[PDB]
């Protein structure tokens, strides 16, 4: 006493006569419990589509994405050093890895689309009675001097930084460029009705530090996604689809100091958020020193 | 376009219900 | 060494009262009848200090504030706020999201604490406030005899060993050794518990200085008549002085409510760190550094804690004070609220508390019949024949002859509480006559008194003669009172029903037996007589003097008797009736006379009719009182003499096997020990009492119980709790009241911990199974101390679930407010599944945009990566930071939300802990609006303009608000089925296990 009761004649502590009992019910209970939650998400996983989701209005506005995604969009390496432009190297050659010649053979699955950019190419419905739908090819010639097969970079950057921007996926998604009527889009090509524009600068609408020259590589030269890779119609009925890249290059560049670069996609389906900095746009922060 | 939801619509919904649960609730607390 | 002094404090005075004068002035060095030199006054004045007591020890500062901060249950919340505090420290060894997280929680738990302390402390502050309001001290100079000279000086100037005089009306300065008296009775009421004013002489008495007549005391007013004593006794030297200074400087004891809530406190954290430590070792054995998994641990320990708990309980207490207050009942101390009901044991003072401590008119004689007066308080009693001639006569006899008279100011006031100037047994004649008869005024001026005869020093007999008011009978009226023996041998004729007789000894002992009969139940006896003159012999312009016999002193007609006493108050008896119906043991402790103590104690009900004491029994049989088995006594009335050679063991025995218990002629000491010997029994004591002779009891007891005006300052300064109208009654209602309160408590206790584990698993299986966190932070606050507040209050005014005060009181070792069976519900069963239902919300909103329930293991640690910006759900759609984040945002309101709606069913299962719900009911209406506000709260913070901004909450999908129904009507229908089976099977497995 008070405590000691560990055990005693006959009780196992704290009170061991009915342990069986009380232990069988939790047993039962909890399993009925386990049994009714199961039920409860069975049914919740009846009313979800297999083709397509169920909301798809929280990333209505799809994001500009990077190759060498960094620990806080930022490259920051030494042109000399093999070791210091490693990481970045290698998270481009796994990303590119998927989009080599050889990569995708099969006439089965992959589908060969214009080599200049081309309407939006719109595959029956989103049920299954249309078989595996085909995917349209990519192949790494559309961005030159960057990963371009063998020849050249091949250090990827490792004269001038350079850069590969990706748009986000989003299942029926079908990208509208702005109009020839657009509003003072700076630089860019004729192009404009079968690809969706990318253009970048060093600071938003205000001051610049801004030294740079860019040269970009899209499908048949245009600085864009080509819709013909539109809609995107998910992973159950494109798997192994390879959405469009486009290639960024900074040339000429003030070595040893730090300066941004914001990247926009413009658009009428496309729109942006000042909260989210990567929604419908992009921001990188590059330094090579040396 | 399916990218497009109704929040302020049920947002107003929400808000008139937080109105009226709470002054019926109002009603129920004082019986005279 | 305070604790001798303590020890010489809790044992019984001694004295030098038994000398000589000769010696005693001797001894003193001074005059008995010139005192002593002004200059050898102010000599002594200034030599050790001036005559009055030290102010009372304690004065606590207003940083008295700082013991509200702390106590035990704040503590727990101060730990926590401290583990928080060092888990965002430790949070500091890299860049940190707690700014919104951790600081957050630690400070919230410090608000909680400071905020509650000063809700208390002001609650506190108040009762001690409406308590100063009621002081009074008004200056009471003494009268000295210096150098032969009558001098009235401050009573603070008065020192040791100077001649004294006290007059009819005048408080006692010091502790006086009586040299010389007139007449003189001092009361002695408070002091010690002496009901009737006990006369003072020069002569030495009793042995004991207390019931001695040559000791007057300090404190003590005197009644009537005049003395002249030398001071014993100056200061904190005196007896009552000693009685304050040992209640000053007692301990208060732990309160019954306190304990439950500490070992509350003790099965929480026991949980608390069971899961904290189990999930340490288990948050090491998979992957994550010991920053993280010390992190984890503070997080869990900290999460199993009740922050908004502390604001219900202390709300929940206030509020029963708050009706108490209502009641003119007023409680010093908040938890002192509930200690009654734990009560098993009440220790009640005679005068003052059970009874009004006021000379009362209680039977009379007329006709060979007794009849009752009313001797309530606010005659609630049953009124007398007064239709009869012989009461019209008696009453004007009483009412004629006395020296007793209304004073100025007593109109308005009601007839009995109004004061009087005169005599005791004259105050309560006065009384009674202006009360049944009519006014006494007229009545008394009617007949105009020519000579009187006051009170004789030897037979006191009083004898006045008055003119004749009649038309009939021009003769002159006289009328005596006097004791029954020896007005029997002045009296010849009887009256009965308005004609005359002479005496025959059938019914002149018919008149002594009931004399006997009255005078052994406790009460005071007056003879009264009157006689009519023969206005032949003594004409009507005759003048008769108190020289010689003018009027024949016998052969007089002998009317009645009329007794008194001092009556229990109108709401005593019923209220002991139910104090023993509800178990509760009633002793009677008081330190008056044995005689009128036991009459006092059949009256009230602590001695029920038909139980002997051995006393009893040794009378019945004629049998020597040694003889008789103690064990065929159920009652016993134990005399104060023998208290004192009595032991611990023998006191455990008294106690033991006698269920009507009397202490009488009792020093407040021995009060104190035996509280302290009921408590040797392990029982929880209530005491109740009037004047400073309880003041040690008052406040050793476990709750202690003054008299708003009839109680003394000092025993109202050491009770807990202060009764404002001075009703009995409260005494029962207070019982109920804190055995309801109790019931409650546990109710709410159980909601407030029921919530706890569907808030503390998100974040569990967030270390688990790597999922993305299902409920933030901002949404656990917003439930502890947003939403469940109002229904956990309201959960205080549920009402009784049977009746109450036929349960025996509870078992402080058995019994407890949160137990085994209470974390076995909330914890086990009912928060489990709300635990569920929460995660249930989570996977249905998670599944709708996208990511399905299986994808979504192993996902945090990519999920809260700010920097990868592609994530893939389960279409193969790529999801930013802030975009996702959003989603795991508007994945927290609605796990909120069903918190609410789970809560819900909890909030009207937790209404009761046997009855179904279709019985006690939702006729309470704070329930009501508490599930309204709740709900309406959670839909405002969901669909509020901004708050996703502000509190990161966003507005749910309406649908969402569906997913947590089947679980609340799941938790509802389960309890609702094992409050049936606990009804219908009391055996019972349902009721050991789970019945709480
Ligand atoms: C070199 C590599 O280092 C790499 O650093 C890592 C390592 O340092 C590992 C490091 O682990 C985190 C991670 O596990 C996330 C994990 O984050 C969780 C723990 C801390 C929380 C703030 C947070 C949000 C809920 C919150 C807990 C803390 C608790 O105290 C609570 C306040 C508590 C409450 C009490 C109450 O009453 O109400 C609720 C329960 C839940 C709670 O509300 C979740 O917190 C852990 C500390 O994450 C860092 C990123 C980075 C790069 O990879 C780099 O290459
Ligand atoms: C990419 O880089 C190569 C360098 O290897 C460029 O070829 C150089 O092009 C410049 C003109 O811009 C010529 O003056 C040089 O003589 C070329 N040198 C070599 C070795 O080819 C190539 O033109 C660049 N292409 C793009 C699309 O940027
Ligand atoms: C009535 C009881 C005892 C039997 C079982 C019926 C249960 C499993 C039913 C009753 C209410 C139902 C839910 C109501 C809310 C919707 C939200 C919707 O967006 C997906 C399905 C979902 C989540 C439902 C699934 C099944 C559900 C939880
Ligand atoms: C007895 C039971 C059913 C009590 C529960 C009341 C339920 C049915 C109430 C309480 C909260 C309510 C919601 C509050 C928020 C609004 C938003 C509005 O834009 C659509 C409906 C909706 C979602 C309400 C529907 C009804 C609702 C879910
Ligand atoms: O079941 C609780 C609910 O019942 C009400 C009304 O339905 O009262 C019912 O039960 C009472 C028993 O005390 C009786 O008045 C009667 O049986 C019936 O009215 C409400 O008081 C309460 O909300
Ligand atoms: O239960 C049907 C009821 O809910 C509503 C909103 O009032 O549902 C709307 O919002 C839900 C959020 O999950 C969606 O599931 C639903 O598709 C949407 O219409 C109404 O539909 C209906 O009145
Ligand atoms: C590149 O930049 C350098 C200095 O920043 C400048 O001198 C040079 O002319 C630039 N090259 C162009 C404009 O082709
Ligand atoms: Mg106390
Ligand atoms: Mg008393
Ligand atoms: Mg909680």
């Amino acid at each position: 006493k008070f405590i000691w009761n560990s055990e005693k004649k006959e009780f196992l502590g704290r009170t061991g006569g009915s342990w069986f009992k009380i232990l069988l019910f939790y047993v039962i209970f909890y399993g009925c419990l386990a049994g009714i939650f199961i039920g409860t998400i069975q049914v919740m996983l009846l009313t979800i589509s297999e083709f397509k989701p169920t909301y798809q209005d929280r990333v209505a506005p799809p994001g500009l994405t990077q190759i060498p995604q960094s620990q806080k969009t930022e490259i920051s390496f030494r042109p000399n050093d093999p070791q210091s432009y490693e990481s970045y190297v290698v998270s481009i050659v796994r990303f590119l890895e998927k989009y080599k010649d050889l990569a995708q053979k099969d006439d089965m699955i992959f589908e060969d689309c214009g080599n200049v950019p081309s309407e939006l190419k719109e595959r029956g419905e989103y049920n299954n009675e249309r078989g595996e739908r085909k995917v349209c090819r990519f192949r790494l010639e559309w961005l030159g001097n960057c990963s371009g097969l063998n020849d050249e970079t091949y250090g990827y950057k490792d004269g001038k930084p350079c850069v590969i921007i990706k748009l986000n996926r989003v299942l029926g998604f079908k990208p509208k460029p702005p109009k020839n009527e657009s509003l003072e889009t700076y630089p860019v090509m004729k192009y404009n009705p079968y690809v969706l524009p990318v253009h970048c600068t060093g600071k938003r609408d205000e001051d610049k530090e801004k030294v740079g020259t860019m040269e970009y590589f899209g499908l048949g030269g245009y600085p864009g996604f080509p819709l013909q890779y539109y809609p995107y119609y998910g992973k159950l009925l494109q798997p192994k689809y390879l959405q469009p890249l486009m290639a960024v290059q900074f040339t000429n560049l003030t070595m040893d100091t730090e300066i941004r670069i914001e990247c926009k996609a413009y658009g009428e389906n496309i729109g942006y958020s000042e909260k989210d900095r990567f929604q419908g746009r992009f921001d990188v922060k590059i330094e090579v020193k040396s | 376009d399916p990218f497009y939801y109704d929040y302020e619509t049920v947002r107003n919904g929400g808000l008139i219900f937080a109105a009226l649960a709470f002054i019926v609730g109002l009603i129920i607390i004082l019986s005279k | 060494k305070e604790r001798d002094m303590d020890e010489l404090k809790k044992e019984v005075s001694m004295d030098d009262h038994k000398l000589s004068l000769d010696e005693l002035h001797r001894k003193y060095g001074t005059d008995l009848s010139r005192g002593l030199t002004p200059a050898r006054a102010a000599e002594i004045l200034a030599r050790d200090g001036p005559n009055a007591l030290t102010p009372p020890p304690t004065t606590p500062e207003w940083v008295k504030f700082c013991r509200q901060l702390f106590g035990g249950f704040s503590m727990l919340l101060w730990i926590g706020a401290i583990l928080c505090f060092l888990a965002y420290g430790i949070q500091a060894a890299t860049e940190e999201e707690p700014q919104n997280d951790n600081l957050y929680l630690g400070v919230v738990l410090s608000a909680v604490v400071i905020i509650t302390g000063c809700f208390s402390y002001y609650q506190e502050a108040k009762s001690s406030k409406i308590m100063e309001s009621f002081k009074n001290m008004v200056p009471q100079q003494a009268l000295v005899i210096r150098n032969g000279e009558k001098m009235s000086i401050n009573a603070e100037e008065v020192v040791v060993g100077d001649l004294v005089e006290v007059k009819g009306g005048d408080r006692i300065p010091a502790d006086l050794r009586i040299i010389s008296a007139n007449g003189c009775k001092v009361d002695n009421s408070s002091l010690t518990g002496e009901s009737e004013p006990q006369t003072r002489s020069p002569d030495f008495t009793n042995e004991n200085p207390l019931e001695t007549r040559n000791i007057a005391f300090f404190s003590t007013n005197c009644v009537e008549g005049t003395a002249r004593g030398i001071v014993v006794y100056t200061g904190d030297r005196t007896v009552m002085g000693r009685i304050a200074t040992l209640a000053s400087g007692l301990e208060g004891g732990q309160t019954p409510i306190a304990a439950e809530i500490e070992h509350f406190i003790h099965i929480i954290t026991g949980v608390a760190v069971f899961l904290g430590v189990s999930f340490f070792i288990l948050s090491l054995i998979l992957e994550y550094t010991w920053l993280e998994a010390v992190i984890f641990l503070i997080g869990i320990i900290v999460a199993n804690v009740p922050e908004g708990l502390l604001a219900t309980v202390t709300v929940c207490l206030t509020l029963t004070a708050k009706r108490m207050a209502r009641k003119n009942c007023l409680v010093k101390n908040l938890e002192a609220v509930e200690t009654l009901g734990s009560t098993s044991t009440i220790c009640s003072d005679k005068t003052g508390t059970l009874t009004q401590n006021r000379m009362t008119v209680a039977h009379m004689w007329s006709d060979n019949q007794i009849h009752e007066a009313d001797t309530t308080e606010n005659q609630s009693g049953v009124s007398f024949d007064k239709t009869s001639a012989t009461w019209l006569a008696l009453s004007r006899i009483a009412g004629l002859c006395n020296r007793a008279v209304f004073q100025a100011n007593q109109e308005n006031l009601p007839i009995l509480k109004r004061a009087v100037a005169g005599d005791a047994s004259e105050s309560a004649l006065l009384k009674c006559i202006e009360l049944c008869c009519g006014s006494v005024k007229e009545m008394r001026e009617r007949y105009t008194k020519i000579v009187e005869i006051p009170f004789n020093s030897t037979n006191k007999y009083q004898l006045s003669i008055h003119k004749n008011p009649n038309t009939a009978e021009p003769r002159h009226l006289l009328v005596m009172k006097g004791a029954p023996e020896r007005i029997l041998d002045r009296c010849s004729s009887i009256l009965i029903h308005g004609k005359e007789q002479p005496l025959d000894e059938e019914l002149k002992d018919a008149f002594q037996n009931a004399y006997l009969e009255l005078g052994g139940l406790g009460e005071r006896v007056l003879g009264f007589c009157h006689l009519f003159l023969p206005d032949e012999q003594f004409p009507e312009g005759f003048q008769f003097d108190t020289d010689d016999v003018n009027f024949p002193l016998d052969n007089l007609c002998f009317v009645g008797l009329i007794s008194m006493i001092d009556p229990p108050r109108a709401a005593v008896p019923d209220a002991v009736g139910k104090c023993r119906s509800a178990g509760i043991k009633v002793i009677m402790v008081t330190g008056d006379h044995p005689i009128t103590a036991k009459a006092i104690a059949k009256g009230v009900g602590i001695i029920s009719e038909g139980n002997e004491t051995v006393e009893d029994i040794a009378a019945r049989l004629n049998i020597p009182v040694s003889q008789v088995n103690p064990r065929d006594a159920k009652a016993c009335v134990v005399h104060g003499s023998d208290l004192k050679d009595m032991t611990s063991e023998q006191l455990d025995d008294i106690l033991k096997y006698h269920t009507e218990i009397v202490f009488a002629r009792t020093s407040p000491q021995q009060k104190l020990i035996i509280v302290e010997g009921c408590q040797r029994q392990g029982a929880i004591v209530a005491v109740t009492g009037d004047g400073v002779n309880d003041s040690p009891a008052s406040k050793k007891a476990d709750i202690g119980v003054a008299m708003g005006i009839a109680g003394s300052d000092v025993s109202k300064q050491a009770a807990d709790m202060i009764l404002l109208d001075d009703n009995f009654a409260s005494i029962v209602t207070g019982v109920e009241e804190g055995r309801l309160i109790f019931d409650n408590l546990k109710k709410s206790i159980a909601y407030t911990l029921t919530s706890n584990i569907p808030e503390i698993t998100p974040f569990l299986i967030f270390i688990i199974a790597n999922i993305p966190l299902p409920l933030g932070t901002v949404t656990i606050l917003c439930i502890d101390l947003g939403t469940d507040m109002v229904p956990a209050i309201s959960l205080a005014y549920e009402q009784a679930e049977s009746d109450i005060m036929k349960r025996q009181p509870r078992n402080p070792k058995t019994d407890k407010l949160v137990n085994e069976q209470l974390i076995s519900m909330a914890y086990g069963q009912i928060g489990m599944i709300q635990a569920l239902g929460g995660f249930f919300t989570y996977f249905v909103i998670l599944a709708e945009n996208g990511f399905l329930p299986i994808h979504l293991l192993g996902l945090r640690v990519n999920w809260d990566d700010r920097w990868i910006n592609d994530v893939e759900d389960s279409y193969g759609q790529q999801w930013t930071y802030e975009q996702r984040k959003i989603v795991e945002f508007t994945c927290h309101t609605p796990f909120f939300v069903t918190i609410v709606v789970v809560q819900w069913a909890d909030l009207v299962i937790c209404k009761t802990r046997r009855n179904s719900v279709f019985q006690q009911g939702m006729k309470n209406k704070i329930l009501i609006f508490g599930l309204f506000e709740e709900t309406a709260l959670a839909a405002f913070l969901s669909y509020c303009p901004g708050m996703g901004v502000a509190l990161r909450m966003y507005p749910l999908k309406p649908t969402w608000w569906f997913c947590a129904f089947p679980y609340s009507l799941l938790i509802f229908v389960y309890d609702e089925v094992r409050k049936l089976i606990i009804r219908r099977r009391p055996g019972g497995w349902v009721e050991k296990e789970t019945y709480y």
